[PDB]
């Protein structure tokens, strides 16, 4: 049922990861959203019915450039 | 090479409280530096992205990681404390 | 470090979408999860987080809202 996604994000300047954290948790069917990683630059999502290319469509759109790292299926 | 996981620095991660807690850290390099961490599922799969390629990653039940990686990559597990 | 959980009344259309983006906005907030079965309960930890503004702000703009615990 329930997946988890990790985006990239680039730290371009002025609250990059802020402005993508409210983006990406903004989406239909979130769950939990959390700034992960070595150098606090990924975004992990989790929940329901999230299209995760349209999720990084968006974040280029409007916050800056991120990539997909991550897709899985977290119904252990 | 033999990475020396029992010397790395745990992941910074997040144990999100509607799934459950995942039993593994991970770890990935590029030419034995380490690129990023974090945790994955025992006896369980994932898809991510290793350097320019999508990679089917598989886990064991010890956490152990196979995938096929592109030249210069991989990625490596190992339990987290108490699993 | 701080973990604050506040319960929000989210009994319509994209209340979860808007509440959500609004704590995942705010300064210093590492994480954000909703909490209990009907995820009605806002988990947000961070540094330097004002709970006085974010309860605010999510009762002027999503719904009642109640602070469960500041740790
Ligand atoms: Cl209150």
């Amino acid at each position: 049922l329930k997946q988890k996604i990790v985006i990239k994000v680039a730290m371009e300047g002025n609250n990059c990861r802020s402005k993508a954290m409210a983006l990406v948790a903004s989406t239909g069917g979130v769950d939990s959203v959390a700034l992960v990683g070595d150098l606090r630059d990924k975004i992990e999502v989790v929940g329901y019915g999230i299209d995760p290319i349209k999720l990084i469509s968006a974040l280029r759109k409007k916050v800056g450039d991120a990539e997909l790292l991550q897709v899985s299926q977290a119904n252990k | 090479r033999a990475i020396d996981l029992s010397r790395e620095r745990d992941p910074n991660f997040f144990d999100h409280p509607g799934i459950p807690v995942p039993e593994c850290f991970w770890f990935m390099f590029k030419n034995n530096v380490r690129q990023d961490a974090g945790t994955c599922y025992s006896s369980w799969k994932m898809d991510m992205k290793v350097g320019p390629n999508w990679v089917h990653i598989k886990s064991d039940d010890n956490c152990n990681l196979s995938g096929d990686f592109p030249p210069g990559w991989i990625v490596l597990g190992k339990k987290r404390p108490g699993f």
